[PDB]
């Protein structure tokens, strides 16, 4: 599993949640923006890597992060199809 | 004790004299006007030409312009006889020690492209300076595009201008360092 | 209606696309820009404005060709050696080509006529005109004449055409009535008219220059005027390709007249069968296939095919008068069709994926992983035994056991369908020739041709493999599964699910250029060494054949050493020293050149532009030092342009060595 | 210029001497022909400004 | 829409107010539109005058020449080369110096008119001998300094070509055996394929 970190610059775009393909990222209440809320990545164990939410994120440097992990793949960060791990 | 047969072939001075400083004074290179392989070289291509010009008819255009070819060959072999070629290549020799007086020196061109690329750059520079726009770069101002061009033959003097009088450089802190390289 | 036409938007570049719309802010606008240019399909407006484009755009390239063919005329009638050359084809080289006397460049022109320096063609134009019945420089000026006044009428036609159609328009839609009138009035209608042109143009004058008057009077036999010669004159029974015409080692042009006269009859037969024939099959093709990119892509496939039809028969098919002969000639006329063929393969797979992704699949995309699994496995099996067939050859003759190789005098494996496959030409047990060169001997099918026809079919798999591979798997795969959102051409999904570089359909046909350009580098070298060691050649009176390469094919070229060293090394000799002999400097000269850009390609498809992105701001450092800003920011060629740019490096360096290294060749030994 | 031409009107110098046909190669390469097409060059010039100021309505 | 004096079918050339030639406003392409004219007007000046002592020294030359130990060509054309290097050195850094000195250093096409717009054409050198004519035939003597420029201009171009076309002296207009003008020997594509030297 990958490590999908979200930082204090995040500005409530939703963009990155609506960008992940495998519903990892989700929209949480918070106080520290205009927008009163912040990105959560309660999922990373789905989070493949595509990085689509690094692609999405406008900050100047992202305020969502996503640390590849290839000594760490589980079956879902690998996106096995023919395969089963469990 | 012949330092040819000492050095493995490679012949040296042996003299300290400011005289020798020139290259002209060099064993290695030679005046072409009395070198072998010179002539030898040019020898050959004359010989080349020629052969390749009897293939054709007499009164041919392609006669005429083997002829010419020929005489350019010759002017070129009277041209560089005061050039320096190497006592063993026939080639002449470009001097590249800042001589200013021998045939086939080095600082007449050097000069003359860096006065030219001064002035490309020079002109550039301040086109971008006077254009501060993305629009006018790809839609060049052409008025003021040439007028540039043309303002830039005083390069050497205007830059050098602006280098003591804090207008061409840019403290660090005012652009972009690069990648941070620590925090925490 | 043309009081539209305005000149507002040349000055606002990029106005086609809604993308580049906010400005040149960096200079992935300038690539991006470049790239969508004839993308007509994205850029803004409704989708009549896409026919009109389309249209017009074909119109304008016709245009293009046509004054290119009016260029060759022109190079022709007036910078050429033809009236020499038609004098005397054995010996003198074709050339409508010279090259002026600067910086020394006079030492490209070499000795082709006793009157004339310039340099070699090997385009076949000559060969055309006299088969096309040209002697005197007024048709070749009235033939470039014509060529223009086409060049003229086609712009003239692309111009109109982008207001003539309008949105009503439909006549592009009609596919039954396009397949008609093309097949009827072009293919039958104008093949007859080009039967009539040589019954009554070629037949009157070829005969008359091979009855020996090249004088044929001046005018007063060549002008026509010869209604006493008959149509069928000397076409001495006999079957059409069995008997050579023996002055100009060719097929006798009353046959071809015949040809194109039967042709023409059989397509506006065709035309008029199509009325009631075959169908209700192709139905789903039918309706499903009736769209810019898939008939785009068919006809590209079709065409292609075409072009690699071509190039196997016009070398040991002879047509054309005086070109059996002309051996650079038939090589290039060879070879550069068999490229256009692999680049148009290349473009039909192209486009297929792009259609699959705009329009709807067919069924067989369905079970696609069969299909693109049994073409692994067969890619596999004729790879592993191809090519090893030549290790083993390579290995056990560098042992020393030639005993144990593949090879005509050791373990042979007999090219039994092509040694039972004399029904092609089944030409009397003997050869023909015309002066000190061979115009055609059979060539005798051994162990080295069945291992290469091998490695052919090897080849051709994998780049089929890679096309068909990026059309099935365009819309979805289990790799990625939404890949129809991400368009046609993308760079990849991520660095996700271990790594997803190159999924794209674009990026599959960037694969499949490098597969069909080694795919026919191979068949480039097949053709030059087969021709060389066992058809072209000089002769002994006697009728003992002494070829180019003396046989070298049958014994070298079963080991890959074999092609090493007889064919990259000792047949490159003419090109590599040739510098200073006049006709060849400059093959020398592309052949460094092509070395340098093959070799120089390597750097944009080894690295990543996140690299040259950071190299990019390093310097951009010391451009904002000094007040030198430029507004356009300086980014990196984007990740497609730089595999785009890596390909075509790739591709164009070693097609211009391969074109130095035969051209030179053939130029020296002829 | 043609009936002068042809009734015999010449230039007082043998490089003239030529037929009214031959008139144009001739002086092709004699030389008058490129100065006379310069000169027509430079008055075009001015009858495309003409052109280009009356058709946009500036003058 | 007023028309030009000078070239009737062509728009009246804006920008282009009372400096000499305002009562024949000649501007077909257009550069006062284009450029800053006060510039073109200080070029022209330069040239005019620059050609003026041209065509003196030229004629001169061949004739009253011969500085005390320097060499004599007849063709004024190769005087650069039969010419001492040191005198020549001397007046290319004369001239330096008076490009330099009478501008303030603002010798520029940007900077030429910055700060400094004093008039175009004016260094301060001889105006004791102008002014005098109440402003009214100063002008007039503005338009003969600007007509003798032009045609200086003109006929220095001409004795240029003149001295090329004939390769000798200047003054024998139409030498002995000259029977015309046929000098240009520089091949041409239209040249190749007249003189039939490519093809065949
Ligand atoms: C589209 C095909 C095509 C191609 C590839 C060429 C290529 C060439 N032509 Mg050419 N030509 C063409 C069409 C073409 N032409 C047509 C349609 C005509 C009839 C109008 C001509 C008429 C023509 C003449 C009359 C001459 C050439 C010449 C040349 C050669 C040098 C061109 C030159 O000096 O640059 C010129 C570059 C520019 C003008 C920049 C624009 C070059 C190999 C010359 C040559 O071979 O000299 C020996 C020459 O004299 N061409
Ligand atoms: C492949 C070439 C091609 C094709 C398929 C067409 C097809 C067509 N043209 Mg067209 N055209 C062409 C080349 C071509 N043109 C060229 C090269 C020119 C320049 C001379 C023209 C000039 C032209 C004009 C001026 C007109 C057409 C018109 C037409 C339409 C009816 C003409 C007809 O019956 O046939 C038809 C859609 C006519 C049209 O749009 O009908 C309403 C019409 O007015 N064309
Ligand atoms: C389709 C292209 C085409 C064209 C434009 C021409 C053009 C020509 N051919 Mg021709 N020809 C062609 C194809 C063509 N040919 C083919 C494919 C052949 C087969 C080998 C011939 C065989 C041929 C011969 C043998 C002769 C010509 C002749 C001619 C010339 C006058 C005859 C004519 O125009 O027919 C006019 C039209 C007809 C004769 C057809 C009338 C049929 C009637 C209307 C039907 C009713 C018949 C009745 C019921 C019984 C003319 C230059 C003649 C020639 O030399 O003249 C210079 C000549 O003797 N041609
Ligand atoms: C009945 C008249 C006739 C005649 C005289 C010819 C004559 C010819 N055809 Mg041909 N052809 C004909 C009818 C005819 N064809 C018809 C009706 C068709 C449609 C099926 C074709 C389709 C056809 C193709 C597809 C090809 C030829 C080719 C050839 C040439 C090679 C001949 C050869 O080696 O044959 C040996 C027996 C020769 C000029 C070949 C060619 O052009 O070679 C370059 C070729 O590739 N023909
Ligand atoms: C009839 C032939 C034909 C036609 C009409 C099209 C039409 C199209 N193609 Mg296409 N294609 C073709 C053949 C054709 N192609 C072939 C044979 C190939 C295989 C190589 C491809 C591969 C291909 C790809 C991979 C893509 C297209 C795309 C497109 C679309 C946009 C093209 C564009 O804007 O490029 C603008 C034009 C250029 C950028 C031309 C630049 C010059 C090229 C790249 C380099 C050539 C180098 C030159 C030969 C050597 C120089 C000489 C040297 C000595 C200096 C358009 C629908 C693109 C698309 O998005 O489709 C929707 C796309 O991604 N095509
Ligand atoms: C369309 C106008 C036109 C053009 C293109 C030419 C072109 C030519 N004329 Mg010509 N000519 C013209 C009008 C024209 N003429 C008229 C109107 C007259 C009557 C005065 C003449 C009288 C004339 C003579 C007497 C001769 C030529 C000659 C020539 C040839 C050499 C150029 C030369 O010396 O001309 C000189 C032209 C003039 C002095 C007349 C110019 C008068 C007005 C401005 C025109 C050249 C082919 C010469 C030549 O080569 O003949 C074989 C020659 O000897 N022309
Ligand atoms: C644009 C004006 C112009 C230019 C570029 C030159 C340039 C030159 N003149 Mg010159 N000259 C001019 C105007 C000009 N002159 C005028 C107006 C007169 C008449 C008074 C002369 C009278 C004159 C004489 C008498 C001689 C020259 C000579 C020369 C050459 C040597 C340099 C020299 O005399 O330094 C002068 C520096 C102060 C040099 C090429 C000499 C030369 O080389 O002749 C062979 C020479 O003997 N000139
Ligand atoms: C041909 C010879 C030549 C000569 C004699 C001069 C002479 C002069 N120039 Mg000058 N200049 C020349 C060529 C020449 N220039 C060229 C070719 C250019 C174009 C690049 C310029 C561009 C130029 C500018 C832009 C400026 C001058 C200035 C000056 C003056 C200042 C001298 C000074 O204080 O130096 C002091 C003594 C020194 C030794 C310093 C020189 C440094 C050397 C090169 C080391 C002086 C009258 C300046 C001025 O104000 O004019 C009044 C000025 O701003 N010149
Ligand atoms: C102390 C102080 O302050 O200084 C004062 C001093 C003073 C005197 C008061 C001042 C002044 C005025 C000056 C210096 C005025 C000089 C004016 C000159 C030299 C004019 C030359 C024109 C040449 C022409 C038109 C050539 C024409 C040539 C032609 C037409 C040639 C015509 C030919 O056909 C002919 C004749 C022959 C053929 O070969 C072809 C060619 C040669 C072309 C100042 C400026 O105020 C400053
Ligand atoms: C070198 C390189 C660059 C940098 C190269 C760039 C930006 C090319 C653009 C440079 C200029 C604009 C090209 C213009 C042409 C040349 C200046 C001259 C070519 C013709 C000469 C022979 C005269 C990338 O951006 C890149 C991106 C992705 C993968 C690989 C690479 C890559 O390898
Ligand atoms: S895209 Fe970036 S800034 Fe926007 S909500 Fe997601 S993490 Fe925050
Ligand atoms: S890397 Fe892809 S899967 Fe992982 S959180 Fe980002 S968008 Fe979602
Ligand atoms: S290396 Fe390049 S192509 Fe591969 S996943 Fe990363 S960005 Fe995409």
């Amino acid at each position: 599993s990958h490590a999908v970190k979200i930082y204090d610059t995040c500005i409530g775009c939703t963009l990155c949640v609506r960008a992940c393909p495998t519903d990892v990222l989700e929209m949480v209440p918070a106080s520290i923006n205009a927008a009163k809320q912040v990105a959560s990545s309660p999922r990373v164990e789905d989070c493949v890597g595509c990085k689509r939410c690094e692609t999405a994120c406008p900050t100047d440097f992202l305020s969502i992060r996503v640390y590849l992990q290839d000594n760490e793949e589980t079956q879902y960060s690998l996106g096995l199809d023919l395969v089963d791990w469990s | 004790a012949k330092p040819l047969e000492m050095f493995g072939g490679v012949d040296i001075d042996l003299e300290d004299t400011p005289a020798h400083w020139t290259i002209k004074a060099s064993p290695v290179l030679e005046p072409c006007k009395d070198n072998k392989k010179f002539h030898k070289k040019l020898k050959d291509e004359l010989y080349k030409v020629k052969k390749n010009q009897q293939k054709f008819a007499e009164g041919s255009a392609a006669y005429a312009r083997f002829n010419k070819k020929i005489k350019m060959i010759e002017l070129r072999e009277t041209a560089y006889g005061d050039r320096l070629c190497g006592k063993k290549d026939g080639l002449p020799r470009t001097i590249a020690t800042g001589e200013w007086n021998v045939r086939g020196s080095a600082m007449w061109p050097a000069a003359i492209f860096l006065y030219i690329a001064g002035w490309i750059g020079w002109a550039g520079r301040s086109y971008l300076i006077r254009t501060n726009d993305a629009a006018k770069e790809i839609n060049i101002d052409v008025p003021l595009a040439v007028t540039c061009m043309a303002s830039g033959f005083s390069w050497p003097v205007a830059a050098w201008q602006e280098i003591v009088n804090g207008e061409m450089a840019v403290p660090n802190d005012q652009i972009h360092n690069g990648g941070p390289w620590n925090q925490s | 209606i043309f009081r539209y036409i305005n000149t507002t938007l040349w000055a606002k570049a990029g106005h086609f696309n809604k993308a580049l719309s906010k400005g040149a802010k960096t200079t992935t606008w300038i690539w991006n820009l470049h790239d969508y240019a004839h993308d007509f399909d994205i850029q803004q407006r409704s989708t009549g404005l896409i026919a009109r484009k389309v249209f017009s755009s074909n119109l304008a390239h016709l245009s293009l060709v046509f004054f290119w063919i009016s260029g060759m005329h022109l190079h022709g009638a007036y910078l050429s050696n033809y009236d020499i050359w038609l004098k005397d084809p054995k010996s003198i080289t074709p050339s409508s080509h010279l090259a002026y006397s600067l910086i020394g460049q006079d030492i490209l022109n070499s000795y082709t006529s006793e009157y004339f320096s310039g340099i070699t063609i090997t385009s076949g134009f000559f060969q055309l005109y006299r088969s096309e019945g040209i002697i005197t420089q007024s048709q070749l000026k009235y033939a470039c004449a014509t060529s223009l006044i086409a060049t003229l009428i086609c712009l003239s036609g692309s111009y109109l055409h982008m207001q003539l159609m309008s949105k009503f328009t439909s006549f592009y839609k009609k596919f039954q009535s396009l397949s008609q009138d093309h097949l009827i009035i072009i293919f039958g209608s104008r093949s007859t008219s080009l039967s009539a042109h040589q019954i009554h143009k070629m037949l009157p004058a070829n005969p008359l220059l091979d009855s020996g008057i090249s004088k044929p009077s001046i005018l007063q036999v060549i002008s026509n005027s010869l209604s006493y010669t008959l149509a069928l004159f000397s076409t001495n029974l006999s079957s059409t390709g069995k008997l050579l015409n023996p002055s100009t080692r060719s097929v006798f042009l009353s046959q071809v007249a015949a040809h194109h006269k039967t042709t023409g009859v059989v397509f506006i037969t065709l035309g008029l069968i199509r009325f009631l024939t075959m169908y209700k099959s192709q139905f789903s093709i039918l309706t499903s296939y009736i769209d810019y990119h898939i008939v785009l892509s068919i006809n590209l496939a079709l065409i292609a095919s075409l072009s690699i039809i071509v190039a196997d028969h016009l070398t040991r098919t002879p047509i054309y008068p005086h070109k059996s002969t002309s051996y650079p000639t038939i090589l290039c006329l060879s070879i550069h069709h068999a490229w256009l063929s692999g680049f148009l393969i290349i473009g039909s797979g192209a486009h297929a994926s792009i259609f699959n992704l705009l329009g709807s699949p067919t069924s067989e995309i369905r079970h696609r992983d069969p299909i693109y699994s049994h073409l692994i496995w067969v890619c596999i099996a004729i790879g592993l035994h191809s090519f090893s067939l030549y290790c083993h050859n390579d290995t056990l003759e560098a042992l020393g056991r030639p005993e144990d190789i593949f090879h005509d005098n050791s373990i042979q494996l007999k090219a039994i369908f092509a040694k039972q496959s004399f029904l092609r030409a089944e030409l009397q047990p003997d050869i023909e020739m015309l002066d000190k060169k061979i115009i055609r001997i059979t060539q005798e099918l051994g162990t080295a041709d069945f291992i290469v026809h091998h490695i052919h079919a090897f080849t051709i798999h994998v780049t089929l493999l890679i096309l068909s591979k990026g059309v099935l798997y365009a819309r979805n795969s289990r790799f990625v599964s939404d890949k129809l959102e991400l368009g046609f051409t993308y760079p990849c999904d991520g660095p996700g699910r271990g790594g997803t570089c190159q999924i794209s359909p674009w990026d599959h046909l960037f694969s499949a250029v490098f597969w069909m350009y080694n795919c026919l580098n191979v068949v480039t070298f097949h053709y030059f060494w087969k021709m060389q060691s066992d058809v072209w050649g000089f002769v002994s009176i006697q009728k003992h054949i002494s070829h180019y390469s003396q046989g070298d094919f049958s014994v070298n070229s079963i080991t890959i050493n074999g092609w090493l060293r007889n064919l990259l090394w000792s047949e490159a000799s003419q090109v590599i020293q040739s510098y200073a002999l006049s006709s060849i400097c400059p093959y020398g000269f592309i052949f460094l050149i092509g070395h340098f850009i093959w070799a120089f390609s390597l750097m944009f498809l080894f690295s990543g532009r996140a690299y040259w992105q950071e190299l990019i701001e390093s310097i951009l450092w010391s451009h904002h030092k000094l007040k030198i800003i430029p507004h356009i920011q300086p980014r990196a060629l984007s990740i497609s342009q730089g595999r785009a740019v890596g390909f075509i490096h790739y591709t164009l360096g070693g097609i211009g060595s391969t074109w130095a290294f035969i051209i030179s060749r053939l130029l020296v030994l002829t | 210029g043609w009936i002068a031409t042809d009734l015999g009107m010449r230039l007082p110098g043998p490089a003239y001497q030529v037929s009214t046909l031959e008139a144009h190669d001739a002086m092709v390469k004699f030389g008058p022909m490129a100065q006379i097409l310069i000169w027509l060059g430079i008055i075009e010039v001015f009858s495309f400004l003409a052109i280009t100021n009356m058709m946009e309505g500036t003058t | 829409k007023e028309t030009s004096a000078s070239v009737p079918f062509l728009p009246k050339p804006k920008n282009l107010a009372g400096w000499v030639g305002g009562e024949t406003e000649f501007d077909p392409i257009g550069f006062s539109n284009w450029f800053d004219m006060k510039w073109l007007r200080e070029a022209e000046l330069k040239h005019g005058r620059v050609c003026m002592m041209a065509t003196v020294g030229f004629v001169l030359q061949p004739y009253i020449g011969a500085y005390p130990g320097v060499e004599m060509p007849a063709d004024s054309l190769q005087a650069v080369y039969a010419a001492p290097s040191e005198a020549w050195f001397a007046f290319i850094f004369a001239a330096g110096y008076i490009e330099s000195s009478s501008y303030n250093g603002k010798i520029t096409q940007l900077n030429m008119f910055e700060d400094s717009d004093r008039v175009p054409g004016n260094l301060g050198w001889g105006s004791t001998r102008l002014e005098g004519m109440s402003k009214e035939e100063s002008e007039l003597m503005q338009l003969k300094e600007l007509k003798n420029g032009r045609l200086a201009m003109l006929a220095f171009s001409g004795m240029v070509h003149h001295n090329i076309v004939v390769k000798g002296a200047l003054f024998p207009l139409v030498p002995d055996g000259w029977t015309g003008p046929e000098p240009w020997a520089v091949g041409s594509i239209m040249n190749n394929x007249x003189x039939x030297x490519x093809x065949x």
